[PDB]
Parts: structure tokens; C-alpha cells; sequence
């Protein structure tokens, strides 16, 4: 009832209401191992869950002591399940549930069951109105927030909410273009929408990408997404490309475009192109500058790059 | 200097921000600076065993309110803790070990499979933790508690129509699952001919534009659920399901070139649990490309930078106080004291067949016990346990 940093909060066993039922202690075995020394407040709101749990007592005080349980360790999947089991059961607020995990996600972002507990909820009241609005708010404070980005590309696939999802990705692009997560929400809406056979629509994005990519060159995301995006289509399909980047070298070739040239060479290599021996010199000595020069951290990838770029061909 | 992190060439590898200010490029640089003392410092590397050995002995037995959080995930603590004292090569007491029987006894549910802690609902996360844990002991007793029919039994109640798990009745899905119920599933020999049907086929949808793989189908590569993903194709065999070279790619593209670690996923923070989670996923890879007959494969080295990572763990990864951790400033916990030691174990240690060369940077002290790159436990531990599995029913 009260919460627990509440300057008046009274343990359980001291409250009146609590009287009859009595405190089921842990079971942990006459000489523990791994046994947490639980704080008074701690053992105290567990030991009388171990008793409502024990009992399957679904009454809606029970329903009251999940929320301190949860409060104490919001992990705990065997609270939240017996949550689920007394919400039905007592027929609580869906409405006001939200309320609940909104609040809860909102001081515990990084927590599995907090975002699974939502989806029910969402699921149960088949309601996505909230949604959107609300990842973008815990997405405010972190962009990246893993457990986020999964609920939000759930909500979109289940209620048909791609409409506003791309505006949504240039907008945070424009804040950190360097924020993979929405790279990857970016491949995850156009692959659901126009996909990147449209030629329109796969032109716009290679442009986009490249004048990131210009406008700040270091950023692998970028780099990874133009290769994405064209990789399993085969970047032998696409030469003006090869041309485009082997121009920016002087100005440009950080290790990435070293990286992307060796890449483009290799699926020429596989599509068989003319000079096939003159593109295995450009391909084996650009390894060698990455092992050797530029990429000195992936040495036994390149080496091996190298060493399988001549195996197979030849 | 004999040091890939310490010579004056390899000051270069600092981020190149191309003079644009993004949150991600500012806290690139607040943990490469950190880094940067960190190396400046030291111009011989040891493995504070000693100090560590203690700070894993004690938190076998009793824990501060600290690990309240944790309460839900105590064979994971155990596994843990039982993990870093096989990799630091120390003793089990034949108490200690089945105390610990004991403890995951009270874990493990009636209707198969474990708990967080005692009287808890059975969870696939916790009971890998366990499964795992019991074989490390290594003793008849460990492995007899696993009601082997219960743990079958719970995994088909989890399985899916789509070839995916769930986590625990109730609970979500993410390629996690597969390889707790693999992991599991393989060790106590018990494996029935449709139990992961199209399991493969979904682990695989999870690989994504990036070449790694995700929770679930769509999101972002990340490198605990790729070795969750592509481990769990080992044990099924169906590395062959995925785009094994993107994913090498990828992987190998995680590994920072300045500190020496790696990230979890493109863009974003080194930690020294991924010193398992991505760089074990070499072996795995190595393996699988072996199994192809990929003639260009090294035959004494890891495609990663074994002496770099390595150099990242030594250097940046252990506590005064013992234990070893994320990163520099953070406290110290057993889950990255177990995964920065496994890690270091797998830069160390390299296999092939007959081929076998070992990296051991520092001291020679610091050489640890290896770890079978699928379900992170000795080597021998695995070997051990199936076989004695094996010679036992399945149904
Ligand atoms: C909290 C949790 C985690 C909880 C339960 C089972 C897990 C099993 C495998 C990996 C992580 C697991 C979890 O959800 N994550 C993932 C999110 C945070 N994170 C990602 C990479 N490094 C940290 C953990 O890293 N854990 C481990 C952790 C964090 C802090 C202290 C201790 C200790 N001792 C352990
Ligand atoms: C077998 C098993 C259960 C394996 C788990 C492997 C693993 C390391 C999973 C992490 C998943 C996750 C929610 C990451 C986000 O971490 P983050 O946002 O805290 O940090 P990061 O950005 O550096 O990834
Ligand atoms: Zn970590």
C-alpha cells in the first residue's frame, strides 16, 4: 500500500491486515551457497509473497504486494507471472495497468520483464494508441535502448504503423547520424514498405547514404548500411559505384573505403568480370595495406581474406 | 615496446570524429581517453589470480544486499563463479560442490527444467546456468539431479510452431531460448528427432542486413545474440544456415581498434563480457568454415587480435580489489569477471585439430584453463558430461 521509499513505510509484518497470514521464509538448503544477505526491507516483502504465492491466495491485497516485489527486484519473472495471474483473476484497469508499466519501464528502461509486461498489455486490450509516443520518450533518453527498439519495431509490424516510421528515422538520424539502432529501424521499415527493389527507392537511399557518408566519412554505420543495402544484389551489379568511391581516395580513403573497394572486387570475382587477374592485385594489395597500414586490428581476418581471394579464384 | 596497445604508432587508432559532434562520437572519446591513461600508466602484464581467487571464493558462499537484482538468476551466479574458479585452474571442495547440488536441487522445478533461486518458476535462462553448473562439479551426483525427463518434457512446452522457444511459460522470445534449450538439450543427451524442428530456420532470420544477428528478426545485430544464435546452429550443425561470411565480417568488425575490446554492437561501447560473447565467436566460425575445408584458414591463430584483446582484459579489465569488469570505472561483478576470464582463456588458447599454438601476453601465470567456445565450460567438462549421458535412454 505504502511505497517502499515512503518515509512512513511500515515492513509487513508490523501491518495490522497482514496479521493472518503467516511469513514463509527462503528455502535455501542448511548450508547456502551463493545466498544474498537480503536487506529487513527486502526479506520482509518476499517472505510474505513466498506466503500468498504458496497459498495461490489471488486475492487483491497479493495484488498489492506485487508492485513492492517488483519495485525490489523487477527481474523477478515468478512475481510478474503471479502479476499477471491476480490481474486477470481480480479483473483490475487494464487502463490503469498501463499507467503502472509506464512508470515502471520509465525508471527501469533496461529491464526484460517490465517491456514484456507492457506487450501483454497492449495484446490483451488489443490498443496500440500509446505506443509510438511512448518509445520515442524512453528513446529521448537513451537512442539506443535495445528493449525499446524491439517493442517499437513490434508495435509497427502488429497495428500496421509504418506510415511514420521513416520520418522518424531522418529525424533521429539528424540528431546522431551515427546511431546504428536506427539504421537498422531504417532497413527494417523500407524492407516492409517500398523494399529496395524499387529502383526509385533504392537510388534516394544510396544518395542519402553517400552524402552521410560524405558529411562525416569515419561513421562505419553508414558505411555498413550503403553495403546492406546493395551486398546481396551483388555490388558487381552496381560499377559506377566501384568508380565513385576509387575518386574520394585521395580526400577520403579511411580504412572504410579501403574496406568497401576489397569488397566490391571480391562479388567480381564471383560474377566473373573482365581482367579477373588485374582485379586479385587490387584486391590482395589492398589487404595487405589494411593488415599492414590501416586496419592493423584485423590482420588475421585480412590475411585470410587475402589467402582465400586467391585459393578459390585461382 | 612489445605492446600493441602501448607504442607510438598505435596512438593513431584515436576516433576520427571528421569534426562532427554526435552523442555517440563524445562517449567514443570519454572511454578512448580513460583508455588512454590506462596504457600511459604502465610504460610485465599479470593476472591478479590471487587477489581474484578470493573475491570468487567469497562470493560462492554469501553475497552483499548488493546482489538483490540478482535474486532471480542464482544458477547464474553459481555457473558464473564455478566458471572463472575452473578457468583460474582452482579446486573444487568436494562440500563446496555438493553443497552446490544441493542448492540448484531446490531450483530445479517439478515440471523440468531450474529456477532464479529456490521455490521459483522454472526459466530457460537460469536452467542453462545450472545444467552448466552441475557439469563444471563434474561428479555422478552433479549430473543425476537433472531429472532428464522433465528437462524434455519443459523444453517441448516452450517450442513454438515457428521453430523458435520462449524463455519460460509466459515469457518472450529471442534466439537466447534456442540456445538454452540447445545448450541443455545436447549436454544431457536428450535431443528427440522434432524437438528443434525449424529452429535453425529461425535463428537464421535473425541474422539481418549487418551480418550478425539480433534478438528477433529485424533488430540490430548484437554480439550476445549472435553467439547465442550461431553457437546454437553448432550444436543443431546448420551453420551452414546463415551467411557465415557476413557474419565473419561483422564479428571481426566489432573488435575496437584502439582499446583493444570489443562492442556489442557497431557504434557503441567497449565491455569486457564481449571479450567471450564476440570473440568466441571466432572458433565457432573456424570451425564451421573448417567443416566446409576452407584451405586459407590460420592454423595457429584466431581471425581477431588474440594479443590485443588480451592486452585490453589485462590492462583495463581487473580490480584492485579483485574480479574483472566492463571497463574502467566500473564496479566490479562475477558475469564480466567470468566473461572477461573466458575471453582471455580464448585469446590464449587457439585449436585445429592437431594444431595448437597458445598466446600468453605477460607473465606465464596468466595462462588459464580453456573453455569449449559452445557452452563456455572446460573442454574436458563437455567430453565428460555427454559421454556419460550418452550412456543413458533419450525418450
Ligand atoms: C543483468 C544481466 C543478466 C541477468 C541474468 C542472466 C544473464 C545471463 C547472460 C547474460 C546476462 C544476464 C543482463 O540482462 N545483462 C544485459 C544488459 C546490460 N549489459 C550488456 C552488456 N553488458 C552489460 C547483463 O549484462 N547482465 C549481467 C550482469 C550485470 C551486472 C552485474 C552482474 C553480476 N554478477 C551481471
Ligand atoms: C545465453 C544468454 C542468456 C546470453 C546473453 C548475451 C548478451 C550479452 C545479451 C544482451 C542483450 C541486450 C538486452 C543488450 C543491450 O545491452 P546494452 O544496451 O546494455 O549494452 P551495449 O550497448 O554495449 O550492448
Ligand atoms: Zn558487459
Amino acid at each position: 500500500f505504502v511505497s517502499l521509499d515512503s518515509p512512513s513505510y511500515v515492513l509487513y509484518r508490523d501491518r495490522a491486515e497482514w496479521a493472518d497470514i503467516d511469513p514463509v521464509p527462503q528455502n535455501d538448503g542448511p548450508n547456502p551457497v551463493v545466498q544474498i544477505i537480503y536487506s529487513d526491507k527486502f526479506r520482509d516483502v518476499y517472505d510474505y509473497f513466498r506466503a500468498v504465492l504458496q497459498r495461490d491466495e489471488r486475492s487483491e491485497r497479493a495484488f498489492k504486494l506485487t508492485r513492492d516485489a517488483i519495485e525490489l527486484n523487477a527481474a523477478n519473472y515468478t512475481v510478474w507471472h503471479f502479476r499477471r495471474v491476480l490481474l486477470k483473476s481480480l479483473q483490475k484497469d487494464l487502463h490503469e495497468e498501463m499507467n503502472y508499466i509506464t512508470a515502471i519501464i520509465e525508471e527501469q528502461p533496461k529491464n526484460y520483464q517490465v517491456w514484456h509486461h507492457r506487450r501483454v498489455l497492449v495484446e490483451w486490450l488489443r490498443d496500440p494508441s500509446q505506443e509510438l509516443e511512448f518509445i520515442a520518450d524512453i528513446l529521448n533518453q537513451d537512442a539506443k535502448n535495445y528493449h525499446a527498439w524491439q517493442h517499437r519495431q513490434w508495435v509497427i509490424q502488429e497495428f500496421k504503423l509504418w506510415d511514420n516510421e521513416l520520418q522518424y528515422v531522418d529525424q533521429l538520424l539528424k540528431e546522431d547520424v551515427r546511431n546504428n539502432s536506427v539504421w537498422n529501424q531504417r532497413y527494417f521499415v523500407i524492407s516492409n514498405t517500398t523494399g529496395y527493389n524499387d529502383r526509385a527507392v533504392l537510388e534516394r537511399e544510396v544518395q542519402y547514404t553517400l552524402e552521410m557518408i560524405k558529411l562525416v566519412p569515419h561513421n562505419e554505420s553508414a558505411w555498413n548500411y550503403l553495403k546492406g543495402i546493395l551486398q546481396d544484389r551483388g555490388l558487381s551489379k552496381y560499377p559506377n559505384l566501384l568508380n565513385q568511391l576509387l575518386d574520394l581516395q585521395p580526400s577520403h580513403s579511411s580504412p572504410y573505403l579501403i574496406a568497401f573497394l576489397v569488397d566490391i572486387y571480391e562479388d567480381m570475382l564471383e560474377n566473373q568480370c573482365d581482367n579477373k587477374e588485374d582485379i586479385l592485385n587490387k584486391a590482395l594489395e589492398l589487404c595487405e595495406i589494411l593488415a599492414k597500414e590501416k586496419d592493423t586490428i584485423r590482420k588475421e581476418y585480412w590475411r585470410y581474406i587475402g589467402r582465400s581471394l586467391q585459393s578459390k579464384h585461382s | 615496446e612489445p605492446l600493441y596497445s602501448l607504442r607510438p604508432e598505435h596512438a593513431r587508432e584515436r576516433l576520427q570524429d571528421d569534426s562532427v559532434e554526435t552523442v555517440t562520437s563524445i562517449e567514443q572519446a570519454k572511454v578512448e581517453e580513460k583508455i588512454q591513461e590506462v596504457f600511459s600508466s604502465y610504460k610485465r602484464l599479470v593476472l591478479q589470480r590471487e587477489k581474484h581467487f578470493h573475491y570468487l571464493k567469497r562470493g560462492l558462499r554469501q553475497l552483499t544486499d548488493a546482489y538483490e537484482c540478482l535474486d532471480a538468476s542464482r544458477p547464474w551466479l553459481c555457473y558464473w563463479i564455478l566458471h572463472s574458479l575452473e578457468l583460474l585452474d582452482e579446486p573444487i571442495p568436494q562440500i563446496v560442490a555438493t553443497d552446490v547440488c544441493q542448492f540448484l536441487e531446490l531450483c530445479q522445478s517439478p515440471e523440468g527444467g531450474f529456477g532464479g533461486g529456490p521455490g521459483q518458476y522454472p526459466h530457460l535462462a537460469p536452467t542453462y546456468a545450472a545444467v552448466n553448473a552441475l557439469c563444471i562439479i563434474g561428479t555422478e551426483e552433479a549430473y543425476d539431479i537433472i531429472n532428464r525427463e522433465k528437462l524434455l518434457q519443459y523444453l517441448y512446452s516452450l517450442k513454438q510452431p515457428d521453430g523458435s522457444f520462449l524463455m519460460h511459460v509466459g515469457g518472450e522470445v529471442d534466439v537466447r531460448s534456442a540456445y538454452c534449450a540447445a545448450s541443455v538439450a545436447s549436454l544431457t543427451n536428450i535431443i528427440t528427432p522434432d524437438l528443434f524442428e525449424g529452429t535453425a530456420e529461425w535463428i537464421a532470420r535473425c541474422q539481418n542486413w549487418e551480418g550478425g544477428i539480433g534478438g528477433v528478426p529485424g533488430m540490430e545485430a548484437h554480439g550476445g545474440y549472435t553467439f547465442c544464435g550461431l553457437a546454437a546452429l553448432v550444436i543443431l550443425k546448420r551453420e551452414r544456415s546463415l551467411n557465415l561470411k557476413s557474419l565473419l565480417q561483422w564479428v571481426t568488425s566489432r573488435q575496437m581498434r584502439f582499446e583493444g575490446g570489443f562492442q556489442g554492437r557497431c557504434n557503441k561501447l567497449v565491455d569486457g563480457c564481449y571479450s567471450f560473447w564476440q570473440a568466441g565467436l571466432l572458433p565457432l566460425l573456424h570451425r564451421a568454415l573448417h567443416a566446409q575445408g576452407d584451405p586459407a584458414l590460420s592454423m595457429s591463430h584466431w581471425m581477431f587480435h588474440q594479443q590485443a584483446l588480451q592486452e585490453y582484459i589485462l590492462m583495463c579489465c581487473q580490480c584492485p580489489a579483485g574480479g574483472l569488469l566492463d571497463k574502467p570505472g566500473k564496479s566490479r561483478d562475477f558475469y564480466h569477471t567470468c566473461y572477461c576470464l573466458s575471453g582471455l582463456s580464448i585469446a590464449q588458447h587457439f585449436g585445429s585439430g592437431a594444431m595448437l599454438h597458445d598466446v600468453v601476453l605477460g607473465v606465464p601465470e596468466n595462462a588459464l584453463q580453456p573453455t569449449h567456445p559452445v557452452y563456455n565450460i572446460g573442454p574436458d567438462k563437455v567430453i565428460q558430461a555427454t559421454t556419460y549421458f550418452l550412456q543413458k535412454p533419450v525418450p
